[PDB]
RNA sequence: GGUGAAAUUCUUGGAUUUAUUGAAGACUAACUACUGCGAAAGCAUUUGCCAAGGACGUUUUCAUUAAUCAAGAACGAAAGUUAGGGGAUCGAAGAUGAUCAGAUACCGUCGUAGUCUUAACCAUAAACUAUGCCGACUAGGGAUCGGGUGGUGUUUUUUUAAUGACCCACUCGGCACCUUACGAGAAAUCAAAGUCUUUGGGUUCUGGGGGGAGUAUGGUCGCAAGGCUGAAACUUAAAGGAAUUG
RNA sequence: AAUCCUGGAUGGAACGACGAA
RNA sequence: UUCCUCGUGGCCCAAUGGUCACGGCGUCUGGCUCGAACCAGAAGAUUCCAGGUUCAAGUCCUGGCGGGGAAGCCA
């Protein structure tokens, strides 16, 4: 039966959504059953960051960040302890943590 | 089976059943 | 020759899929200022010291 | 990884750090500082002559590196050599571009993007193509959440960008238009256009590059280094 | 007061290139990897080989007479993953505490306008 | 290099890597969303031309011209076919390296046809909202796309105007959504799947236990691949749908 | 009275079972 | 019939005149687990038959046994 009214995804008036790939398993998933995520994060991390202010000319500098948009399909995006699955209540919750 | 390959082998001895009468044919 | 020693200030956890290893976060005794994330083999407190052979690496946190 | 190697050489020491000499580069006087960094080539051998090795060299580095300040920290040149004059080898501007953080850092969603590009030609006879980008924004006293335009307005934005791209550059030389780009007086000038048509924020401007030159014309290069 | 180079760390997945240059990049430095500082291909990416070659690359700037150092991480991209490896970070860090200076990082990872098409299929790089 | 790990493969003839250019062809990122248009299939760079279309507004016009529709006609993803062109990427076949008890499978490296285009065929799909179209009525709530109305509302212009962008109220039309069930339903669920044993608004299509079988035969269309139409013999007591606890 | 800050991943092999109830 | 070649553990196959002879599968035993697969491990040979050379023949030489291949043409 039917386990989902969206059935798994954002298509209501359009009829095709011109895929994109999975930058894991390379696998064509629509643009709208895919699960957008965006890995703002800054270039080194935590802990080396004092040790580039100390090593670092041009002080009081930026650390700039690396920003990159990531699609997973399904089956990935449930391996990589993301989505994984829920309660058949707790599917409606559409909202983030 | 896969209905997808039985449908498959249906048309394959299609094929065959068809050449094979148009040697009498 | 070289060692270095750093002191135990913070144990964080338990790691490795049989549990004989540990997290720390160390305080450099020499060259304090400085603090790096370690793991250790057996049982360790706070304010224990350690002898790295090396210095310039650190585990993957497990986070 | 090391010993993997089954063969080195398909048919069966010299360091070179001694046998090159260090330049230092001298930026044009479109920019509070000349002293970029320093270069490497070979010695000048005969039949060599590492001069012409070293003309067609590009090298990239910060405005702000070139201007002391800061804020035009994201904004990097590329410069280009073309004359050497014992040691202190001389460059012009062969284009500029944004760093990614930045133009990440712009595109946020959930506000609509603006794209114009032109191919404009100089009062220098160069050719260049400048590329402008902006940003709808979200006004004071918005309750709605995204801040979209009505695909109209975005083609009137574009055509008036491209306009004042075209009447901006034809009069400007080539440092004319550097010098130009630098105190971002085009994007005041976007900003007061399209004021009356869509907010607009984030109106900095683009990368721009160069297609084809002029002759040399050592005479307009000389003019800059003083 | 400060010479200047360019380091170019280019951080895959299953290797890692620190190599520095001029700045203009034509004339370059110490090209080293981590499957040189490492035996096994299975070692290849990770933080210590990256961290042993900035250490080498370090040593050969300096004696040469470079002081400081601008930074352009990448990794594969294109098509590909376009999130940098995990021995990016160390050779940066590395580099940093081996004396050199810093200036100016930046990560220029090759990125498409949506270019051609990943390798895998539709159906993808099943395991 | 690639991998879970390796190996095939490339490398002192300088591979990988860097910088500078040039060419080719494909694609159109991020913006890109419970957003838009389209009869559907489907459609995302800019600008120009060409013709079209919906909604809105209208104290304009004809005046029942209409709804659905066997026959019959137009468009119809991808794959595929013919002929030219182009042929960078990926890549049914195939070849290889491994894995494996075997692996002509998954993984890796190559790689033809195809992938793009033009002219012409095909006429299918989980072509799905698995929900025919037209029409009326029936509960609350907010958001949003387009148009329109009103407001001494806010901001920018030239303090000021008219605009434009926002705010509030309302409205027509659309993609949808949330909550409840008065109702319906076998239930899962549904503002339509309601107004149906208190059974009739109008119309088209399809189905009658499961297999055999979308098979055979005969027609018809098609270059073919195949499509549309479509049995019987024989066989069987259960197949199946939705939920329940294990 | 001094005082600039952060969150984060994958990782091989594992065939089969008379029906009756 | 002639010429050439072959014969080795239950099967396929290798061998420098120089150890009662190498490998793979099969078989037997044990282990993991009921069986496979896997891990450890064993045993099994008159190298087709009869003679000869040599200190020694699986091997080197003559004869037979059986298997295979090539040739058997001009008329
Ligand atoms: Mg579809
Ligand atoms: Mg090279
Ligand atoms: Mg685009
Ligand atoms: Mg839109
Ligand atoms: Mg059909
Ligand atoms: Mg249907
Ligand atoms: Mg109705
Ligand atoms: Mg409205
Ligand atoms: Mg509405
Ligand atoms: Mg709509
Ligand atoms: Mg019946
Ligand atoms: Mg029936
Ligand atoms: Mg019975
Ligand atoms: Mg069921
Ligand atoms: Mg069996
Ligand atoms: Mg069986
Ligand atoms: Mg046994």
């Amino acid at each position: 039966p039917k386990k989902r009214a969206s059935n798994g995804r954002n298509k209501k008036g359009r009829g095709h959504v011109k895929p994109v790939r999975c930058v894991n398993c390379s696998k064509s998933i629509p643009k709208d059953k895919a699960i957008k995520r965006m890995a703002i994060r800054n270039i080194v991390e935590a802990a080396a960051v004092r040790d580039l202010s100390e090593a670092s000319v041009y002080p009081e500098y930026a650390l700039p960040k690396t920003y990159n948009k990531l699609h997973y399909c399904v089956s990935c995006a449930i391996h990589a302890r993301i989505v994984r699955v829920r309660s058949r209540e707790d599917r409606k919750n559409r909202a983030p943590p | 089976m896969r209905a997808k390959w039985r449908k498959k082998r249906t048309r394959r001895l299609k094929r065959k059943r068809r050449k094979v009468r148009a040697r009498s044919k | 020759t070289p060692v270095t020693l750093a002191k135990v200030i913070k144990v964080l956890g338990r790691t490795g899929s049989r549990g004989g290893v540990t997290q720390v976060r160390v305080e450099f005794l020499e060259d304090t200022s400085r603090t790096i994330v370690r793991n250790v083999k057996g049982p360790v407190r706070e304010n224990d010291i350690l002898v790295l052979m090396e210095s310039e690496r650190e585990a993957r946190r497990l986070r | 990884a090391v010993g993997k190697n089954k063969r080195l050489s398909k048919g069966k020491v010299v360091d070179p750090f001694t046998r090159k000499e260090w330049f230092d580069i001298k930026a044009p006087s479109t920019f509070e500082n000349r002293n970029v960094g320093k270069t490497l080539v070979n010695k000048s051998t005969g039949l060599k002559s590492a001069s012409d090795a070293l003309k067609g060299r590009v090298v990239e580095v910060c405005l702000a590196d070139l201007q002391g300040s800061e804020d035009h920290s994201f904004r990097k040149i590329k410069l280009r050599v073309d004359e050497v004059q014992g040691k202190n080898l001389l460059t012009n501007f062969h284009g500029m571009d944004f760093t990614t953080d930045k133009l990440r850092s712009m595109v946020r969603k959930w506000q609509t993007l603006i794209e114009a590009n032109v191919t404009v030609k100089t009062s220098d006879d160069y050719v260049l193509r400048i590329f402008a980008i902006a940003f709808t924004r979200k006004q004071a006293n918005q309750v709605k959440r995204h801040s979209y335009a009505q695909s109209s307005h975005i083609r009137a934005i574009r055509k008036v960008i491209s306009e004042i791209l075209t009447k901006e550059v034809q009069g400007s030389t080539l440092a004319q238009l550097t010098s130009k780009l630098i105190p971002e007086v085009i994007n005041k000038e976007i900003e007061n256009a399209t004021k009356d048509i869509f907010p607009l924020q984030n109106i900095h401007v683009r990368k721009v590059k160069l297609l084809k030159q002029p002759k040399f014309d050592v005479g307009a290069l000389m003019a800059l280094h003083g | 007061s400060q010479v200047f180079g360019v380091a170019r760390i280019y951080a895959s997945f299953n290797d890692t290139f620190v190599h520095v240059t001029d700045l203009s990049g034509k004339e370059t430095i110490a090209r080293v990897t981590g499957g040189m500082k490492v035996k096994a291909d299975r070692d290849e990416s990770s933080p210590y080989a990256a961290m042993l070659a900035a250490q080498d690359v370090a040593a050969k700037c300096k004696e040469v007479g470079i002081t400081a150092v601008h930074v352009k991480i990448r990794a594969t991209g294109g098509t590909r993953t376009k999130t940098p490896g995990p021995g990016g970070q160390a050779a940066l860090r590395a580099l940093a505490r081996s004396g050199l200076r810093i200036g100016r990082i930046e990560d220029v990872t090759p990125v498409p306008s949506d270019s051609t098409r990943k390798k895998g299929g539709r159906r993808g790089r099943r395991l």
